[PDB]
């Protein structure tokens, strides 16, 4: 269950929690519909592409979903008023920052992504040195060069 | 007297190990750096050399003689040259010393620190002599020569301070320990079984009254007496390093008195 | 200067691995680093 | 080359006391230990200084010109 | 007198070899808990004697205190370095013209030495001083 | 470097005073950081430490060599009879005050070698200087002060940063720049260039 | 092949690589002795100004978006926002 | 050759003055006065005394980097007392405590026999 | 092997389970035993994987293969980062090296 | 101003679990069974033991720069011996018919279980830990 | 490859680094002499004259100086030769190539560069003496440490240029970087070995340190926070200062093995509010790790705030270590004695199944596995039985190591050192190892000639029993010698295949780059990703997340 997701989500929360001096104590202002209806409206202003077509306009929902699940098992009636007694007004600028947050953690378009995964897989390369299997160096090149010798081979069956 | 107040225990030409009582640990220390390093002194701080058939570099042998020991008690009344007015030095800020050395005979003839012969005038000034405390009486070993080596140099002893050049410290060195027994619990001794087994006793614990067992711990002490000695290179004699030490380290503090008036 | 007359060079299927019949004729550590490690040996 | 004026450590003088130390031990025929806590040199940033000092300029020296 | 012999690694294959000769020809008839522990010397067939197993290094690694109380390649890196380090490499270092010649002003032979440095000459020819050392964290710097 | 593979350069000198001072008024004239130890294993070391302590004391020839029955007991009981704590350490003062130092520490004498390559030696700082006739792009080493190689690695590291202006800056405004012209129709640098 | 100012898709926000192009070529100008359309509080530096002068909206350039078919899009540092 | 002058440590240079007081910003009474050419042996004395008043709420002092020989000495004192003075006071003090110690170490000098 | 499993109460529980691990490689054949089951059956010799089952099956098992080059060495490093080589190594098709003989022959400029 | 929670407490045990300046204290509550008390104590400044009668007190009062002395003459909630301040983080529901709290002196850890000081104890910052005798 | 992809640039510059304590983390040290070489041409306006003409006045020799100045028909005024160089009146739209001075931007790097962390922009910081300075949390991006290494400079020429750097090169804006989507500076050596006593429950300072501490932190709000104690002594915890450091706004929880709200091991984490409320700070609080007090602080208050976190929890931390001091010598390697006892049989014991696995070996008793030699099983064994020894005797030796002793002491801190460091420098070193299999028989049939022929018992073949401590015997030297070997060899080995690999990636993806419409594809325009990393979203604004949905028994789910 974990895994690395833009926006840590936690934080916001707890930035909410102290921001408004929330006490464990009185009863939230908030509606049902507000939490329900908010943290869905919130998951339509995310966005990571704009085209208005069908196409794109399904790409869009699919590099999201899994941020959205989160989001969503976060941000739960119960959880939003049980878990961390929110009010309408710590809650609402959760939300509020939630999308800003999102809209900053996208790629930018002119970020040179080859380079910078090259090395990010070459550097920990050169950090390697040395349960009967090839691995390290030596394998990492078998596979890079496409290899059809492998000296370690195997099939795992189940 | 006031506060501040000392207690010799051993005393000589070269040491004096004394108790240090009512004062600030600041203190103690200040005074001990002080000591340690702005106590003016006489010493060689420009070789001309002539002539050096040695076996030995010139800038070798001229690190040696600054490292020789100079008189300095009447140094106090000798300028630094940086402030005499005069263009480079005179006889008003340095002392100029001479050493020729010849091998003459074919059974290495050694050179000692009882060669420089002062050129300069004095101005019946104690200051600037080959400090000896041999036994025979040829301070130091500056060098040796061969068959028929030559050795032909001019000094000019200037006044310096241990900060532009350790050369220029008089001090040498200096013991310091206070609160012999850890009463004051200012370090946690490191052990294998008993720290109090594995760990030596100072003589200075003599000189003060055990922890008492169940005594509770003294949280409001702080460090009072300090058990110090100063060893002395010479050039001055143990109780001016301690005096000097403490006008020093005095004028220093009066030089911010007077800073901020002239503010 | 000593240690360079004592030293030994081989050219060019394990030969920088120090190995068993070494002891006693070639220093087990004395030898270069990368480059000709294990092939520059030191008597 | 020569007896180090002054220890680096601590600056006790000792370049005065090489040949003290070699008499002691040569003649009063002492054990390089003593014969440094004669010559006054008590710690051992001292007395290393001599004890571990290679006279080399007596080697310097047989050189003839 | 044929007290020794001269052996190559073909010959060694057919021998049996003693380290220490004492601790390895007495017979069996406590032990200090900070020596390391040797096995024994279990052969009755000893054909020779290891004249001094610290002789199977070299030069380098001669001048090593305790190189038996250290990690491997720790040994070979020093014995690297032994060999930039300053000193008098020759007591005629002034009547030689060469390019470059690095001499120390106070060489110091090691108050840590090794048996074998005698015949290294290391002590006559030191390169290093004897410094006073803290291991200590101060400034930061 | 010391004897055992480890090897270091000086990050700053401090005078007899600013160090931190035993209580007998010894002081170090040299300070290695306690972390350089756990890892290289390098124990040794610390023995020859202990030894070469005992060793000045006594003014007795420290014995490391390799295989013999030398422990560090042995010596730790030398060492105590010489009325020092059995081990190395010794209440230590810091300098700028003068109070105790919380932790006792490791003192003693060890053998050290001044390495060859010291800074200044190699301190080389070029500003555009003499190019290669060949290529017309600076030269090689210090001594003809020369340029620092910003090769193909380098290289993807700028374009990694997308600093696309700056690379440009540096293959070419620093180093090869060159003006040519061309042919509008055989992209060829034949052009015969008479500029007046 | 152009893109009429609707139908615009590209992101609204800045680039970094955007701004630090716009940055330094406003900087650029402000080092060449060029107008300034922003009151100093007593800046000096070019980049400092042209930093300040994109913090109120008052830098006349515009970015240029090229896709990767040939076509683009002009956006303008007004426009753009500048959350980063 | 990058390394300077040793005088540098105690020797002020050129528009270099013992003293510089600027007001601390943050508190109130507060003043920041560096000192130049003066290192640990000053500094820590005087913080030291500085806190021997009363009436001063704060003193703490800094070599802010070792290459330089100059710290920084922070004072903050009771409404209507100028740290100035309590600057003043403190190395007075400390001037009195110093002479005492001169004599005092003085007499028992002569009383020894060696 | 070691494998969480759902139980029936909810929470995810290890199951323990047979597995064979093996000395040599034969995909094509070895799906079709009984016994086995073929859903899960793998291979660390992507290429077998790709001949048999696809490209986009052999994508996976490029990156399950050098993910854990880089994780067996406790390392981590941001899927993305391997996705984009393993891809890069992917969209012809086919399995096209990090060698010469792979990407320089790839439709670019000369230069490159 | 005021004063939040007074009470004597038993100790029944006193834990140095590897330090030597700090015990961990678990006293009971004479009068009621229902509180119980957990905290961290500097044994050097002082001391404890088994079983001890333990007075102990909360408050808020008697945040701008610390001051020292001078009111050495002036205000003294030192009718007790041992004293901290702190920060308290989070209340708990122990459940039943009891509630608990938690505070931290800089490190130095109390939890604190009953029920009436749903009322008598703050919700902030602001908390002085008064010992005495 | 070296004239054109690769070339030797001007205004670079080159030497030994050493650490600098009271330097920014983004900054780095240029040693004057360099500064009055490398040069920067600035061009003359009315915002600068004064300064500008002032250093053309102060020449090529006294530091905030220049040389050369450039004029509209483009000729070169040489600033040390010139009847005319203590004249020259500046003129606006001319070129004042200036020294380098305080705060300029430039790029620093060290080799090998197989990073972005690799080169990074340093705010520059002229100094004394001939080292570039740096800060230590700058040291592992680019893997350096001060036992020698050099490290290249290089100076921006254009204004654009420099913005390039400070923008996107900057060292701030690499603390969290990409590649591992965490942090990639922490907190090391001193300050990090330091930082964790500073932090024990049994650590309290006092007034005269509190406020120079609190001095010490630049930052400082001037505002002496009240004392954690105020019964017979004011005394504050370590905790309490070093919380200055850490700015507000700040949370942190953590939980490690045995945490709870009350953690009786000064466990996990809890900060609130910029204050530390309950754990000790070690590695995983304020290491390069994920969860990171770092990783926080930065996505948080921002670059710049947390690259002056650095330096303050230095300045602190360093300064209160600076006066409690902390060190190590051979004592701290030395075992309880009824411990090595205990050691001593322990391995005794592992000795005796060998020879008794081995009997029965020898007897044709023992049952070979499956797929396995019976003479590979043997040895299977016996070197599991050799390494359990080793590891059981080093863990005996870990426990006797008291909270005092230093070595444990920074393993503690995560400081330097392992579980291995202390179990072979403490007791038994270990089976030494080539090629994956125990000393071979170099010789026939055995390992050395000191040995009968036909004898696998442990000795012979590599088991080095004794510790670093107690000393290896001839046999063991040697052999811990040929693992030494082994270890070097390939050490420089895996170097150079790593550098290939290294580079074939870097060809391989050289020109891909994420596109205006999201999409990833290289020159050519061929798409290769439809959305970058799948989600379009940048490596390093990301932190791993649980997904509260999928774990949890369905009634908890439900619950
Ligand atoms: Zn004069
Ligand atoms: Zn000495
Ligand atoms: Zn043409």
């Amino acid at each position: 269950a974990n895994w690395p997701l833009p926006v840590n989500i936690r934080r916001i929360i707890q930035n909410a929690q102290q921001t408004f001096h929330i006490d464990h104590t009185k009863p939230s202002d908030l509606t049902i519909k507000d939490i329900v209806l908010g943290v869905k409206d919130l998951q339509e202003n995310l966005l990571v592409l704009r085209g208005k077509n069908e196409i794109i306009q399904n790409a869009q929902r699919d590099a999201v979903t899994l941020f959205c699940c989160l989001l969503r098992s976060r941000l739960a009636t119960r959880r939003v008023l049980q878990e961390y007694r929110l009010t309408k007004q710590a809650f609402d600028w959760v939300l509020s920052n939630i999308e800003a947050q999102f809209l900053r953690s996208v790629v930018h378009p002119g970020e040179m992504v080859g380079v910078l995964a090259a090395q990010s897989i070459g550097e920990p390369a050169t950090q390697m040195t040395l349960k009967k299997v090839t691995s390290g160096v030596p394998r990492l090149k078998e596979i890079l060069n496409v290899a059809k010798n492998m000296k370690t081979p195997s099939l795992t069956v189940y | 007297e006031e506060g501040p107040q000392v207690k010799i225990r051993e005393a000589s030409k070269d040491n004096v190990d004394f108790i240090l009582s009512n004062v600030d640990l600041a203190m103690a220390n200040s005074l001990r750096r002080v000591m340690i390093a702005e106590i003016p002194t006489l010493a060689i701080d420009s070789v001309e050399v002539e002539t050096n058939t040695t076996v030995l570099a010139d800038e070798f042998i001229a690190h040696r003689l600054g490292l020789i020991p100079l008189q300095s008690m009447d140094i106090e009344q000798l300028e630094y040259s940086r402030d005499c007015f005069c263009e480079d030095h005179c006889d008003k800020c340095s002392v100029v010393l001479t050493l020729q050395a010849f091998g003459e005979s074919e059974s290495t003839t050694n050179v000692y620190s009882k060669d420089l012969v002062i050129v300069s005038n004095l101005m019946g000034r104690n200051i600037g002599h080959p400090i000896i405390q041999d036994k025979e009486g040829n301070g130091v070993l500056i060098c040796k020569l061969r068959k028929g080596q030559e050795l032909k140099l001019t000094c000019v002893a200037k006044k310096g301070i241990a900060k532009e050049h350790a050369k220029w410290g008089p001090a040498a060195a200096i013991e310091f320990e206070y609160d012999p027994w850890n009463k004051l619990k200012h370090t946690d001794y490191w052990y294998e079984q008993d720290s109090a087994k594995e760990w030596p006793q100072s003589k200075n614990c003599e000189y003060e009254d055990p922890p008492n067992e169940g005594d509770p711990f003294d949280y409001k002490a702080q460090a009072d007496t300090f058990y110090m000695n100063v060893e002395s290179v010479g050039s001055i004699p143990v109780d001016q390093v301690v005096v000097r030490g403490i006008d020093t380290l005095q004028k220093k503090v009066a030089s911010i008195l007077l800073a901020l008036t002239q503010m | 200067t000593l240690s360079h007359l004592r030293r030994t060079n081989t050219p060019i299927a394990k030969p920088r691995q120090l190995h068993n019949t070494h002891w006693g004729l070639v220093c087990p550590a004395e030898t270069p680093e990368g480059q000709a490690c294990g092939l520059v040996k030191n008597l | 080359m020569i007896v180090p004026v002054r220890c680096f450590s601590c600056g006790k003088v000792v370049g005065d006391k090489w040949e003290s130390y070699l008499n002691l031990l040569q003649e009063d025929e002492l054990d390089e230990g003593t014969a440094l806590s004669r010559l006054g040199l008590k710690r051992y940033c001292c007395r290393r200084m001599i004890l571990t000092h290679v006279d080399l300029i007596e080697k310097f020296l047989r050189y003839n010109p | 007198e044929g007290l020794v012999e001269y052996i190559d690694a073909e010959e060694e294959e057919s021998i049996l070899i003693a380290m220490q000769p004492e601790d390895l020809e007495p017979a069996e008839a406590d032990v200090d808990p900070a020596k390391r522990i040797r096995v024994s010397h279990h052969a009755t067939t000893f054909t020779h004697c290891e004249i001094h197993p610290s002789m199977i290094l070299g030069v380098a690694a001669s001048i090593i205190p305790f190189p038996d109380h250290n990690q491997s390649p720790r040994n070979t890196y020093q014995s690297a370095m032994g060999k930039q380090a300053m000193g008098v490499f020759l007591t005629n270092y002034n009547v030689r013209m060469d390019t470059m010649a690095n001499i120390l002003y106070y060489p110091q032979k090691p108050l840590g030495t090794t048996r074998a440095m005698e015949y290294l000459k290391f002590r006559e020819l030191p390169a290093g001083q004897n410094a006073i050392v803290a291991i200590a964290c101060y400034s930061g710097y | 470097a010391s004897r055992h593979g480890q090897k270091g350069t000086i990050g700053i000198t401090y005078r007899r005073e600013d160090m931190p001072f035993t209580a007998e008024g010894i002081v170090p004239d040299l300070i290695i950081n306690p972390h350089a130890i756990p890892s290289r294993m390098t124990v040794a070391h610390l023995i020859e430490c202990l030894l070469s302590k005992v060793a000045a004391l006594s003014g007795n020839e420290g014995d490391a060599s390799p295989f013999t029955d030398i422990t560090v007991e042995g010596i730790s009981k030398l060492l105590r009879e010489h009325g020092y704590q059995s081990r190395g350490f010794e209440v230590m003062y810091n300098g700028h005050t003068g109070k105790k130092l919380m932790a006792q520490i490791f003192f003693g004498p060890t053998y050290y070698q001044r390495l060859r390559h010291m800074v200044d030696d190699k301190i080389h700082a070029r500003a555009r200087g003499p190019m290669q006739v060949l290529t017309r792009q600076p030269v090689e080493g210090r001594s003809r002060d020369g340029g620092l190689r910003f090769g193909e690695m380098e290289r993807d590291c700028m374009i990694a940063h997308g600093a696309a202006s700056f690379l440009k800056e540096r293959l070419m405004e620093a180093s090869d720049a060159f003006r040519v012209h061309i042919c509008g129709i055989c992209g060829l640098m034949t052009v015969i260039a008479k500029l007046n | 092949k152009a893109i009429p100012k609707d139908q615009r898709a590209t992101t609204p926000y800045m680039t970094k690589y955007e701004r630090a192009r716009i940055l330094g070529t406003r900087a650029l100008q402000i080092s060449m002795n060029a107008p300034v359309f922003v009151d100093l509080e007593g800046e000096t530096d070019p980049l400092r100004i042209a930093m300040k002068e994109l913090a109120e909206k008052k830098i006349p350039l515009v970015i240029r978006r090229y896709l990767p078919d040939g076509s683009f899009e002009d956006w303008s540092v007004e426009e753009l926002i500048v959350d980063l | 050759m990058n390394a300077p002058d040793r005088f540098e440590l105690f020797l002020l240079g050129e528009g270099e003055s013992k003293l510089k007081i600027d007001p601390d910003t943050k508190a109130p009474n507060a003043v920041v006065i560096t000192f130049e050419k003066e290192d640990h042996t000053l500094g820590n004395l005087i913080r030291a005394e500085l806190l021997n008043d009363r009436k001063v709420l704060f003193a703490a002092y800094k070599v802010e980097h070792p290459f330089f020989a100059r710290f920084k000495l922070r004072i903050q004192t009771t409404e209507g007392y100028d740290p100035k003075d309590a600057l003043k006071n403190a190395c007075n003090s400390i001037i009195n405590k110093l002479g005492a110690l001169k004599t005092n170490f003085e007499t028992e000098w002569n009383l020894q026999t060696l | 092997y070691d494998r969480k499993v759902p139980s029936p109460t909810g929470e995810y529980v290890k199951e323990p389970e047979w597995v064979l691990e093996t000395d040599g490689v034969n995909l094509s054949e070895v799906m079709t035993v009984p016994g086995i089951d073929p859903t899960r059956i793998y291979t660390n010799s992507f290429i077998d994987i790709m001949e048999v089952l696809g490209i986009e099956a052999g994508r996976a098992a490029l990156y399950k293969e050098v993910y854990n080059v880089i994780a067996s060495d406790g390392s981590y490093v941001n899927y993305r980062h391997m996705a984009l080589l393993v891809d890069v190594m992917t969209t012809q098709g086919g399995l096209t090296s990090v060698t010469r003989h792979g990407f320089n022959r790839s439709n670019t400029g000369a230069l490159m | 101003s005021n004063t939040l929670f007074d009470d004597i407490f038993q100790v029944s045990e006193v834990d140095p679990g590897r330090y030597n300046k700090v015990c961990r204290i678990e006293a009971a509550s004479t009068t009621q069974d229902q509180c119980k008390l957990t905290l961290d104590i500097n044994v050097e400044l002082f001391p404890v033991a088994a079983q001890d009668s333990l007075t102990v007190t909360i408050a808020s009062s008697l945040t701008r720069s610390w001051r020292p002395p001078q009111a050495g003459d002036r205000s003294l909630a030192d009718d007790y011996d041992y004293v901290m301040y702190g920060t308290a983080y989070k209340f708990e529901e122990v459940s039943k018919d009891l509630i608990a709290v938690y505070y931290s002196f800089g490190g130095l850890l109390m939890r604190l279980e009953g029920n009436y000081r749903n009322l008598n104890n703050l919700k902030q910052e602001n908390a002085y830990l008064l010992i005495r005798r | 490859r070296g004239n054109l992809m690769g070339k030797r640039v001007d205004f670079s510059a080159r030497t030994v680094i050493s650490g600098d304590p009271n330097l920014e983390l983004d900054q780095v040290g240029v040693p004057k002499s360099i500064a009055k070489t490398l040069t920067y041409p600035e061009v003359v306006t009315p915002y600068n004259i004064d300064r500008l003409t002032q250093l053309v006045r102060n020449g090529p020799n006294e530091h905030p100086g220049a040389k050369y100045v450039i004029r509209d028909s483009g000729d070169r005024i040489d600033l040390r030769y010139s009847k005319r160089a203590g004249d020259i009146q500046l003129q606006y739209g001319w070129k004042v190539e200036r020294h380098i001075m305080d705060n300029d931007p430039v790029l620093f790097n060290r080799q090998p560069s197989l990073h972005k962390m690799s080169m990074m922009a340093h705010r520059v910081k002229v100094i004394p003496y001939s080292t570039f300075r740096l800060n230590l949390s700058v040291t592992s991006p680019y893997n350096a440490d001060f036992d020698g290494d050099e490290m290249n400079l290089h100076v921006p020429q254009s204004e654009e240029t420099r913005a390039e750097l400070s923008q996107l090169c900057a060292v701030p804006l690499q603390i969290v970087s990409p590649q591992s989507n965490k942090p990639c500076m922490g907190i090391v050596q001193d300050t990090l070995c330091g930082i964790r006593k500073l932090t024990l429950r049994d650590t309290f300072i006092e007034l005269d340190q509190v406020l120079n501490m609190l001095y010490w932190v630049p930052d400082w709000d001037g505002v002496i926070p009240t004392p954690a104690i105020i019964k017979p002594k004011p005394l504050w915890s370590g905790k309490q200062i070093l919380s200055v450091a850490i700015p507000n706004g700040i949370h942190l929880q953590r939980f490690d093995e045995g945490t709870t709200l009350l953690s009786p091991k000064d466990n996990g984490m809890l900060i609130i509010d910029g204050q530390i409320i309950f754990g000790v700070v070690e590695k995983k609080t304020v290491g390069s790790s994920n969860g990171g007090l770092i990783h926080v602080v930065t996505r948080e208050k921002g670059p710049q705030v947390c690259a002056k976190l650095f330096g303050n929890i230095q300045k602190v931390v360093n300064f209160w270590l600076l006066h409690n001091g902390f060190s190590t010598g051979i004592g701290d390697t030395i075992a309880d004695g009824p411990t090595m006892r205990e050691i001593t049989e322990t391995i005794a014991e592992a000795k005796k199944k060998v020879l008794d696995v081995t009997k029965e070996a020898q007897a044709n008793l023992l049952t070979a596995k499956h797929g396995m030699t019976l003479r590979e099983s043997f040895e299977d064994n016996v070197v599991r039985f050799l390494n359990e020894a080793r590891d059981k005797a080093g863990r005996l030796a870990e426990v006797n190591l008291k909270d005092l002793n230093n070595v444990k002491q920074m393993v503690m801190a995560g400081s330097k050192g392992s579980f291995i460091n202390i179990a072979q420098m403490s007791a038994c070193v270990g089976q030494q190892s080539v090629e994956g299999k125990r000393i071979a028989f170099g010789f026939v049939d055995r390992t050395l000639p000191h040995f009968s022929k036909d004898d696998y018992s442990p000795e012979s073949k590599g088991f080095v029993e004794n510790s670093y401590l107690r000393g290896l015997t001839p046999q063991e030297f040697f052999f811990h010698a040929m693992g030494g070997r082994e270890g070097l060899i390939d050490t420089a080995v895996k170097t150079a295949e790593t550098g290939y690999i290294q580079r074939r990636l870097v060809k391989a993806l050289e020109d891909i780059m994420v596109h205006y419409d999201n999409t990833t594809r290289n020159s050519l325009g061929n798409v290769i990703q439809f959305i970058y990393g799948e989600d379009g979203m940048d490596a390093a604004h990301i932190e791993k997340q649980s997904l509260d949905t999928i774990g949890g028994s369905d009634a908890a789910f439900e619950k």
